[PDB]
């Protein structure tokens, strides 16, 4: 259809904890959306020669009743990430608000620094809106969120590994 | 605080 769907299967301490799946908003925020489409898929090549992908990539930060953040494909620990455009892209719109849990959103380092960081809210987060731009929304698998935010801690770091064993366009 | 950042996380 018009809006892409995609999925993560995602791993608790080194156990299944179910599937995460992905509307993404891409009639409104095209780009954004196709970034992380095809970082699901892992057809685009990156600059260090790999493929990018979110492929066993780590939560590294949750913070419970907030959020939690994924996506560092290049370093795991938030320093790095690159998209299909480059180490970082332009922001394209914010027309869609954190408004509520569940919202898939991009991590950034400031204007125009996204890259293949994201985030999924816990609740909604208006004080982000208008600087990370919310580009899809889980449709199935929210039990899933809530086993992550179990994992998470007030400082971020994230004592047992939370991994995407898993993922793909459906 | 709680801001989601790419590499200097703030309060």
């Amino acid at each position: 259809s018009k809006r892409s769907k995609v999925f993560f299967d995602i791993s608790i301490d080194n156990s299944n904890a179910g599937r995460i799946i992905f509307e993404l908003f891409s009639d409104i925020t095209p780009r954004t959306c196709e970034n992380f489409r095809a970082l699901c898929t892992g057809e685009k090549i990156g600059s260090r020669g790999k493929n990018l992908h979110y492929k066993n990539s780590i939560f590294h930060r949750i913070i419970p009743q907030f959020m939690c953040q994924g996506g560092d494909i290049t370093n795991g620990n938030g320093s790095g990430g690159e998209s299909i455009y480059g180490r970082s892209f332009t922001d394209e719109n914010f027309n869609m608000k954190h408004d509520q849990p569940g919202l898939l959103s991009m991590a950034n380092a400031g204007p125009n620094t996204n890259s293949s960081q994201f985030f999924i809210t816990l609740v909604p987060c208006p004080w982000l809106d208008g600087k990370h731009v919310v580009f899809g929304k889980v449709i199935e698998g929210m039990n899933v969120v809530r086993e992550m935010e179990k994992e998470g801690a007030k400082s971020g770091y994230v004592k047992r590994s939370v991994v995407i064993t898993d993922c793909g366009e459906l | 605080x709680l801001l989601v950042t790419a590499g200097l996380v703030l309060a």
